[PDB]
């Protein structure tokens, strides 16, 4: 559900995030965050979040 | 200027909006603008100069961007942002001070400090975002030759002047006719005195005129007019025009007669108020003409008749007054006023670093001297420094 080529760790997190995204009782803010939350890969620093 | 203002505004928005517990969606656009600023400034070396006692300072920008990782901002995010914001705010304050302490005779509106000249490069134009403050808005409109004005509460438009004119005078200064006035800031307190109480006047009427040429045109001005001038209604010992001797003033206040306030623009009668007191509106003017008459009371009670004899000596001197107070106005040029701190800020920065007197401003940024000779070059330099000062005020 990422709108910016987002990645998560791990596949279980992906399953949970998809289930929360599809849930009707989820807050719109939480849904938008799941759609917008991003990883940050700094290859120059050798760091990943 | 717009880039420096945009840096200041971005930093102020970051300081106000990047707060612990705030929704990620409250700062998305702010985070984007802040990261744009970081990218643009990264890898650039700046120098704030050593004019006066202002220390030379070198600024390096190598900062990581802000992430977008938590639904509600936490303490770690705010701390990282605070570190970056503190460094940037220090840099912006130093740039503003450096620009404030300089001036130029020819291109007074153009940047003077090396840092602001560098920030005027195209590469930094990307930092530019919302220009909403009054001074930056006026700056941008003025760069485009668009009509715009600054609103002033109690504008400091009248250079300080406490002097008198004697139309009738003698070496003994005992039968005097003339006018006293104080023109200070937004106030004009004028008085006309006749020692003989117009005993020998053509119709027992003595006419007094006070003309004040404003150094800039004021528009949409609200003005309080009061009949009496409290400053010239008590006994005074006043030096002579040369200061050789001193004369005596013993006023007795009479009702001003045939009071006419004329607000003139280009010599045309824009506004006219006859015998009207209280709040009045002057649309658009550059000269004030206050004409008032001392009329000897045709009928006097025995005490009043005793005050004014038919001949000398005159111990009680008949005085009519007028007080004019510009409470608020609009001027196309920048002015010092009672509510803003721009003149105070620029003067404080210049005094606190012992900036040598330049070729544009008077020593010590004396406002009376500045407004007395408010040349176009001085107007340009003052607008530049006032805009920089207002930019600095958003952070400091
Ligand atoms: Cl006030
Ligand atoms: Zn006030
Ligand atoms: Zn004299």
């Amino acid at each position: 559900n990422s709108r910016d080529a987002g990645k998560v760790v791990d596949s279980e997190t992906a399953a949970i995030c998809d289930a929360i995204f599809q849930d009707e009782e989820t807050e719109g803010v939480v849904r938008r965050f799941i759609a917008e939350m991003r990883q940050r890969v700094q290859a120059d620093r050798n760091v990943v979040n | 200027m717009d880039v420096l203002y945009s840096l200041s505004k971005t930093l102020k928005d970051a300081r106000d909006k990047i707060v612990e517990g705030t929704l990620y969606s409250n700062v998305s656009d702010l985070i984007q603008q802040f990261n744009q600023m970081i990218i643009t400034m990264n890898g650039n070396e700046f120098q704030t100069g050593g004019i006066g006692n202002l220390p030379i300072r070198n600024w390096n920008f190598d900062f990581g961007l802000l992430g977008t990782t938590l639904l509600n901002l936490d303490a770690n995010y705010v701390e990282t942002a605070r570190n970056t914001i503190d460094y940037f705010v220090d840099f912006v304050d130093n740039v503003c001070m450096d620009e404030m302490v300089r001036e130029s005779q020819r291109n007074g509106i153009a940047p003077q400090s090396d840092s602001l000249r560098k920030l005027s490069g195209i590469k930094f134009k990307r930092i530019n975002f919302d220009n909403s403050s009054e001074y930056i808005e006026n700056w941008n409109l003025q760069n485009r030759r668009q009509r715009t004005g600054f609103t002033f509460h109690k504008p400091n438009i009248f250079p300080y002047s406490a002097s008198f004119t004697l139309n009738r005078s003698q070496p003994a200064h005992d039968n005097l006719m003339g006018t006293m006035w104080l023109n200070a800031g937004s106030e004009i307190q004028v008085a006309g005195f006749d020692y003989s109480c117009a005993i020998n006047a053509p119709a027992n009427i003595q006419q007094f005129e006070h003309i004040v040429q404003l150094r800039r045109v004021l528009t949409t001005a609200t003005i309080t007019l009061l009949p009496d001038a409290e400053r010239f209604s008590f006994p005074r010992v006043i030096n002579s025009a040369d200061g050789a001797t001193t004369w005596y003033f013993n006023p007795v206040i009479l009702r001003p007669n045939n009071v006419e306030v004329e607000f003139l623009l280009n010599g045309q009668i824009i506004n006219t108020y006859q015998a009207r007191f209280g709040t009045i509106i002057a649309r658009n003017f550059d000269t004030i003409r206050l004409s008032f008459q001392l009329m000897r009371p045709p009928n006097m009670t025995p005490a009043v008749a005793a005050l004014f004899p038919n001949a000398q000596p005159f111990e009680h001197h008949a005085t009519v007054g007028l007080t004019l107070r510009i409470e608020s106005a609009v001027c196309e040029s920048v002015l010092a006023d009672a509510s803003k701190t721009m003149l105070a800020n620029v003067t404080s920065v210049r005094q606190e670093y012992a900036i040598p007197v330049g070729p544009v401003f008077p020593p010590g940024m004396n406002w009376t001297d500045l407004i007395t000779n408010y040349s176009p070059s001085r107007e340009d330099n003052l607008q530049r420094v006032f805009t920089v000062a207002s930019i600095r005020s958003m952070l400091v």
